[PDB]
RNA sequence: UACAUAGCUGAUUAGAGGUAGACGCAGAGAACUGAAACAUCUUAGUACCUGCAGGAAGAGAAAGAAAAUUCGAUUCCCUGA
RNA sequence: CCUGAGUACGGCGGAACACGAGAAAUUCCGUCGGAAUCCGCGGGGACCAUCCCGCAAGGCUAAAUACUCCCUAGUGACCG
RNA sequence: CGAAGAGACGGAGCCGCAGCGAAAGCGAGUCUGAAUAGGGCGAAUGAGUAUGUAGUCGUAGACCCGAAACCAUGUGAUCUA
RNA sequence: GGUAGCGGAGAAAUUCCAAACGAACUUGGAGAUAGCUGGUUCUCUCCGAAAUAGCUUUAGGGCUAGCCUCGGAAUUGAGAAUGAUGGAGGUAGAGCACUGUUUGGACUAGGGGCCCAUCUCGGGUUACCGAAUUCAGAUAAACUCCGAAUGCCAUUCAUUU
RNA sequence: CAAGCGACUGUUUAUCAAAAACACAGGUCUCUGCAAAAUCGUAAGAUGAAGUAUAGGGGCUGACGCCUGCCCGGUGCUGGAAGGUUAAGAGGAUGGGUUAGCUUCGGCGAAGCUCAGAAUUGAAGCCCCAGUAAACGGCGGCCGUAACUAUAACGGUCCUA
RNA sequence: AUUGAGUGUUUGUACCACAUGUACAGGAUAGGUAGGAGCCGAUGAGACCGGAACGCUAGUUUCGGAGGAGGCGCUGGUGGGAUACUACCCUUGUGUUAUGAACCCUCUAACCCGCACCACUAAUCGUGGUGGGAGACAGUGUCAGAUGGGCAGUUUGACUGGGGCGGUCGCCUCCUAAAAGGUAACGGAGGCGCCCAAAGGUUCCCUCAGAAUGGUUGGAAAUCAUUCGAAGAGUGUAAAGGCAGAAGGGAGCUUGACUGCGAGACCUACAAGUCGAGCAGGGACGAAAGUCGGGCUUAGUGAUCCGGUGGUUCCGCAUGGAA
RNA sequence: GUGGUGGCGAUAGCGAGAAGGAUACACCUGUUCCCAUGCCGAACACAGAAGUUAAGCUUCUUAGCGCCGAUUGUAGUGAAGGGUUUCCCUUUGUGAGAGUAGGACGUCGCCACG
RNA sequence: GCGGGGUGGAGCAGUCAGGUAGCUCGUCGGGCUCAUAACCCGAAGGUCGUAGGUUCAAAUCCUGCCCCCGCAACCA
RNA sequence: GGAGGUAUGACAA
């Protein structure tokens, strides 16, 4: 994998600019940058999906196992076991092949020689990608993560998100490739799953690009780091690990600042000089005939000056509640919910929050933690049980899939509010690093770390005392995941939050966590770890 | 950002046409219905 | 230093310098100058210095010139320009 | 069986070719690497194929050419 | 060849007789162009060439005299350090 | 006796190196270059400038054009002067109809202090300051409702040339 | 009699300057372990020295007396050397030209030759880190404040190595 | 390069030995392909016992002991694949060799010795010889990076009421400018180095700024109504000239901000600059007439050389290609 | 007479006042129809004929405003001179602006209905 | 004419690089102390010199204008 | 028991 002179830039913002990079065999990348900076962007130059505007994008002929950001569900009733098989080519290729058999027989002597070639690359193509997979994909399920047969047989769109991710996963492997582009591989995965991914990464001979906001998940695979810089809009290629990149990253900063200050203190001497002769005495003949001498050096340093870089400005939030919070914010008593035609998820459940009190739901993937979030709001409605909000609680609901976007309006159509003017919306938009025509841009090609922004921002925009956060920092660059969870530390309200990332749970500084499926109410604290391992 | 463009014939990819544009107003590629020379027919031609 | 060799003595043999302030070949090689300035370039491979010459020197008998189809070592003059 | 090897040639650095490295063939110098050999080798202005022309890495060779310190006999819309 | 002459021989070559086009190429046309269009340059609408002579120019010191200087061989410490 | 010029020597002054040393002397390149100054030699006849524009590392240099001269070709005579006729153009003057500058008078929204009334709410005054309006009177390179004389362009025009 | 400058005797612009200039003994810094450093020279060969750190070269200061404060951010020098950057060379993955052969106008295309060539490797230096001022050098502003006034020992604040 | 021996350590490569192959089903640990009805054994078989390795924990592999002769496969079902055994091999991890390299040190014959002794020999030169030292370094050649006023060749505007300082340098508008045009000053004033996807084209439609009067929030002044109002507005951006038969304003459709050009003019030293009817191709708007080769007009720009990119019925140094 | 449509610099206009509708022109009556309003059948568009001349519109009166404007005189100025020469004066030609006498409430066509 | 400056009572940030007006000391009110200082807790004090532009939005960017401070305003 | 040693605060009253 090879890139020179990449340029590309959608609109007036740009993307690369004059970037290069060279892989080499057999390296697990770890591409790290900010949310925009490019990540995904460099496997659409590899997939050929993309143009470069400029340069050229060199790609070996092997094949590549691409795991995408977000899932690709083409039609709402495709079942998992569908979805699965696509992953190989066996499928087309029969359709193909069948239509050709029809074809020999409408046509005698004309097609045949076409046909006839046609028919024997499908076979043998057929055979290279051996029929044999019906079987090995059933097992590679099992061997995989431990993915339930019942889920084999069921719609993917009404998987959990950590469910779907353990199924993309493996539809990559079940294709069989040769290097491995996983985009977020473990974006929704609990603890657990990502014990296995990790293990397989590690043991994977061939190449493998990760792209990744964990840092702990890449130290323990990457040997190779790709940081695409968000500023100077180029790549950089650094061997060893995400702390190696971050002390060779913070070094040539720090010498490349050193630098800039010695040149800025000359050109302030020469500038000083000159204003002096500047103001002498016409009569001082000889300083006048210097201070044009320096006039002529001081222009040459302002023309070799070395501009510094704008650093990259990060999120501000200040989340604050309009009204107060209650000593009963939620009453949840007697509460049981079954998706139709599926085992009960929990039997009279009835739990009371306090009042600005960090509540987790914790659990393990498919357990129900995304769907009694969903009761709450109103989504699904609770086959028994009352679910009841004091009139003084104003609840901020941040779905887990980033489904409260519209995909077709813009970014401003997308925040647009009654209670906000326009100025107001583009300010916050700013804070959420917005900037200027950036909120004209289509919600259908930002980022899903950008995405994420704009809930963010809608949720912050409500001014709710009550937080229903479902997977917060999914999608955040590490540097905004914790300035997430500072801010909500800080936040005067009740926070019901759902997180697998043990940082940002730390940070927020949870008091009771609500285990699933196994119904206990509990006071939070390190034996939260215990509840894990049983 | 006022830059000056070239519009390329669609069918016979003649970079037909001088013009310019403001790629902030204008993020996409310019598209116009413009007689290309080669083919002497009006034809689509796009920004490249 | 053993045989030797070097050294040493004699004989033999041949150079040693000068020019014609020209002409030839070779080594080494400026600058003013021109470029309307100036570093590439130009003045020049010129002036100067040094070596070797010879009555001439140098080149010369195709691993060539060509592609009218062919020519048949080199040198010099006209032309090509 | 023989027909010129550390040669031809190549990289690097210079130079000579009207040709200033240029797309630069041809010739040479320094440095390093370094062939084939008649079913071979070189050239035909990068390079390859084909065709054509030649046969390097050994030497010699008169004449037609340049010049005149001197010698002999002369010449001049040359000096006086 | 011939008096250091005229002259004779010598047609290689040079200019002129056709232009147009970057060029392939076409040709009293040709190039541009899709164009029988328009337009450019040509033909229509012919005079050249050799030599002498004079004017001017170019390359040469180029109408004559004049720098401070630059470069390259040599000569000087009998003055003076 | 030693040190020699791309150098030497210097208790150091750009000091000395054969009577002038920021770099000796001599010969050569060499007739260096000199957009600079000086000089450039017989006669008569015909004609006769320029000291301007543009561009210029250009400004006391140069180049093209303008102006001089010589020769040549050719046309419904294309030049000049004057007259007649027809046009373009806004200067002199003048004017104020616009825009600036400006004087007085009348009247005035509004604007300053005083008292009564003060919740600072409504008045009555300096012949207190006065917009705008109006009356009269000025002013203008970058003002114009106007506008010459001249000059200029033109005419198959007329006369002389 | 007294003041400046230079300690002193000396030295200098032969030929407009004899001095306060140079030199000087003394001071200090630094280089130099000897085929020394330094210098003349393409080199050989020399000086240094037939010397050897109490010696030799270089910079600055300039008898003697009392003294010589603060700043190492910058520039030099010295040391460091993990990392970043970095030449030739080495290495050559891939891509072009050609064409035996394949070929469904297409085009494909082995070998050899040939035109380019990325990864990788690659020293010092530089970036960096520290030291060093008898190394180069540099050694600040504004506001307030006392039993009269004035000032202001004192206070605030900013800037700097 | 001269420049040659080794050792050791870490590494790249290629063979060579060994060992590894457990998805589910299935006799159970079938790695791929081909051949395969036969294969192995007193050259001591199966079974038994013990050690060892792997391990997915099922078993697999190997060594040795005792014993002495028998076993495996085909046939059979499972599965995508069926098994003995051989061959060609591919994954996996141990060793050996062939080894390319980096380092490590060691060695000694090159090379070096302004060390000693010996000879040539009168000689503190030199060359040999012998010891000692050093040593494949150093030195030297070629190439490459760094450093390098130690030294060298040079550059280091012009205008200008002297020169300097300051100002200016190209383009647009005005006044100066003397009623055509042109016209200078380091004269007086301002702008430009763009902008616009409509703020372009066309079709249709529209008319301004202010003022008076009335009117909730509402104020001098935001929106509304009437009347008056010839331009006192607007015309993207300076000024002048122009435009409300709009060149100003709105709306629909559009891309003529077309291609080839171009009689004839203006301007002009040149190079350039400006206008242009009209012709053809193919269009936009419009019923049609017709308008449209950008924008009210005049600034918004830079020769050549040299490079980039796209196209091309051009050329292609013997020829076809290529360069 | 009225309604169309033109040429001529508003001497054609403006303001004020008066009269008229037979036709015609308009107000006018409606939104079913094509079509229309960044809202509104106001407009545009279409269909229609109860009423009205009230307005527009035509004709007429008025110069109050705007417009046009001779002559005379003057400013300036071409040419030729002059002085007492930043200015000023004479001669000869030319000749405004201003201010005025005055003009003017239009004129010349074509078509249709009367 | 060449520069530097105008942000709460004073001294400073923020200004390059547009979104949200602060820090230091001081002032005022309340505490603590017999009292004062120091200390603790609360509050106040500017729409950024001023007026137009640019923008969705300016203290910030642009332009003007008025103020304050160091220089200069002429050389043989 | 004994001995040498290891922040601020008028003046008079
Ligand atoms: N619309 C649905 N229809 C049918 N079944 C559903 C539906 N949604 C969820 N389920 C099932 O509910 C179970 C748990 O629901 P839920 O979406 O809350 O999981 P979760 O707690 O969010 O897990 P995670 O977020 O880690 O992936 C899943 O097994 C899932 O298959
Ligand atoms: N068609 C597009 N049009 C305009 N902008 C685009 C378009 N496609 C991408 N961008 C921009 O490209 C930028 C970077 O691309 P990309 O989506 O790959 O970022 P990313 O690093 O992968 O995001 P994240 O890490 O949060 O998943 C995005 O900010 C996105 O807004
Ligand atoms: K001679
Ligand atoms: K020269
Ligand atoms: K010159
Ligand atoms: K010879
Ligand atoms: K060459
Ligand atoms: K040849
Ligand atoms: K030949
Ligand atoms: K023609
Ligand atoms: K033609
Ligand atoms: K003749
Ligand atoms: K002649
Ligand atoms: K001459
Ligand atoms: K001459
Ligand atoms: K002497
Ligand atoms: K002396
Ligand atoms: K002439
Ligand atoms: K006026
Ligand atoms: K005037
Ligand atoms: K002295
Ligand atoms: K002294
Ligand atoms: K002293
Ligand atoms: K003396
Ligand atoms: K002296
Ligand atoms: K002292
Ligand atoms: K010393
Ligand atoms: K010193
Ligand atoms: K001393
Ligand atoms: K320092
Ligand atoms: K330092
Ligand atoms: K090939
Ligand atoms: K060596
Ligand atoms: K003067
Ligand atoms: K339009
Ligand atoms: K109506
Ligand atoms: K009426
Ligand atoms: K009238
Ligand atoms: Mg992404
Ligand atoms: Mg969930
Ligand atoms: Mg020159
Ligand atoms: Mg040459
Ligand atoms: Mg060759
Ligand atoms: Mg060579
Ligand atoms: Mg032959
Ligand atoms: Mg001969
Ligand atoms: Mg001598
Ligand atoms: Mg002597
Ligand atoms: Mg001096
Ligand atoms: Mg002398
Ligand atoms: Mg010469
Ligand atoms: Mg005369
Ligand atoms: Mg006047
Ligand atoms: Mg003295
Ligand atoms: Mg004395
Ligand atoms: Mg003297
Ligand atoms: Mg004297
Ligand atoms: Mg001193
Ligand atoms: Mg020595
Ligand atoms: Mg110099
Ligand atoms: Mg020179
Ligand atoms: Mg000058
Ligand atoms: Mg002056
Ligand atoms: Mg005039
Ligand atoms: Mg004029
Ligand atoms: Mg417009
Ligand atoms: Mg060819
Ligand atoms: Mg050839
Ligand atoms: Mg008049
Ligand atoms: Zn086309």
């Amino acid at each position: 994998m090879r890139g020179q002179k990449m340029n590309l830039t959608f609109g007036l913002e740009e993307v690369y600019e004059d970037a290069e990079f060279h892989l080499g065999d057999f390296d697990k990348v770890g591409i790290v940058g900010v949310n925009g900076a490019g990540k995904t962007t460099l496997f659409r130059l590899l997939l050929r999906e993309l143009k470069l505007d400029k340069g050229k994008i060199t790609i070996g002929n092997s094949r590549i196992g691409y795991l995408p950001q977000e899932i690709i569900i083409m039609d709402e009733k495709m079942t998992v076991l569908e979805f699965l098989a696509e992953g190989r080519p066996i499928k087309k290729m029969e359709t193909e092949l069948n239509y050709i058999y029809e074809k020999l027989t409408v046509v005698d002597d004309d097609k045949q020689d076409r046909l006839l070639k046609r028919m024997g690359w499908l076979q043998e193509q057929l055979e290279y990608f051996d029929c044999y997979e019906a079987e090995s994909i059933l097992l590679d399920l099992v061997d995989s993560m431990q993915i339930d047969f019942d889920l084999f047989d069921q719609p993917i769109s009404e998987l959990s998100g950590g469910q779907k991710s353990k199924i993309s996963f493996a539809k990559v492997l079940y294709s069989k490739p040769e290097i491995l582009l996983l985009d977020q591989p473990t974006n929704h995965l609990d603890s657990s799953t990502k014990e296995f991914v990790t293990k397989y990464l590690k043991s994977y001979r061939g190449s493998v690009l990760i792209i990744s906001h964990d840092i702990d998940f890449l130290n323990q695979i990457i040997d190779k780091i790709m940081y695409i810089d968000k500023v100077t809009h180029k790549i950089s290629i650094y061997e060893g690990d995400y702390y190696t990149y971050k002390k060779k990253y913070s070094e040539n900063q720090l010498l490349r600042e050193k630098m800039i200050i010695q040149q800025e203190k000359e050109v302030k001497e020469l500038a000083t000089f000159v204003q002096k002769a500047k103001q002498a005495s016409q009569t001082n003949h000889a300083l006048k005939r210097m201070g044009l001498e320096r006039a002529i050096r001081l222009d040459k340093k302002k023309k070799n000056l070395t501009k510094r870089d704008k650093v990259y400005k990060r999120v501000k939030m200040d989340i604050k509640p309009n009204r107060e919070v209650a000593r009963t914010p939620l009453k949840v008593e007697n509460v049981t919910f079954h998706y139709p035609g599926h085992p009960i998820l929990y039997k009279d459940l009835s739990f009371q929050i306090s009042g600005k009190e960090r509540f987790l739901v914790v659990g393990e993937n498919g357990v129900g933690k995304s769907t009694l979030l969903k009761l709450l709001m109103g989504i699904n409605i609770p086959d028994k049980g009352k679910i009841i909000f004091n009139d003084k609680t104003d609840v901020a609901y941040y779905s887990q899939e980033l489904e409260q976007l519209d995909e077709e309006k813009t970014i401003l159509e997308n925040v647009k509010s009654d209670e906000y003017t326009d100025w107001k919306l583009r300010a916050t938009l700013s804070n959420f690093l917005f900037y200027d025509d950036d909120v004209n841009k289509k919600v259908n090609v930002l980022s899903p770390g950008e995405k994420a922004r704009i809930v963010l921002c809608k949720v912050l925009l409500q001014k709710a005392n009550l937080l229903i956060l479902d997977q917060p920092t999914n999608h955040l660059d590490p540097e905004t995941q914790s300035i997430i969870g500072a801010n909500f530390n800080l936040f005067e309200g009740t926070i019901i939050v759902v997180s697998h990332n043990p940082s940002f749970v730390e940070q927020i500084g949870i008091n009771r966590m609500l285990i699933l499926p196994s119904g206990n109410i509990d006071n939070y604290s390190p034996e939260l770890l215990e509840y894990y391992s049983n | 950002m006022r830059v000056n463009i070239t519009l390329e014939c669609t069918s016979c990819k003649e970079r037909n046409y001088l013009t310019n544009k403001n790629k902030r107003n204008n993020p996409d590629r310019l598209e116009k219905q413009k007689y290309c020379p080669r083919e002497r027919k009006v034809t689509l031609h796009r920004e490249t």
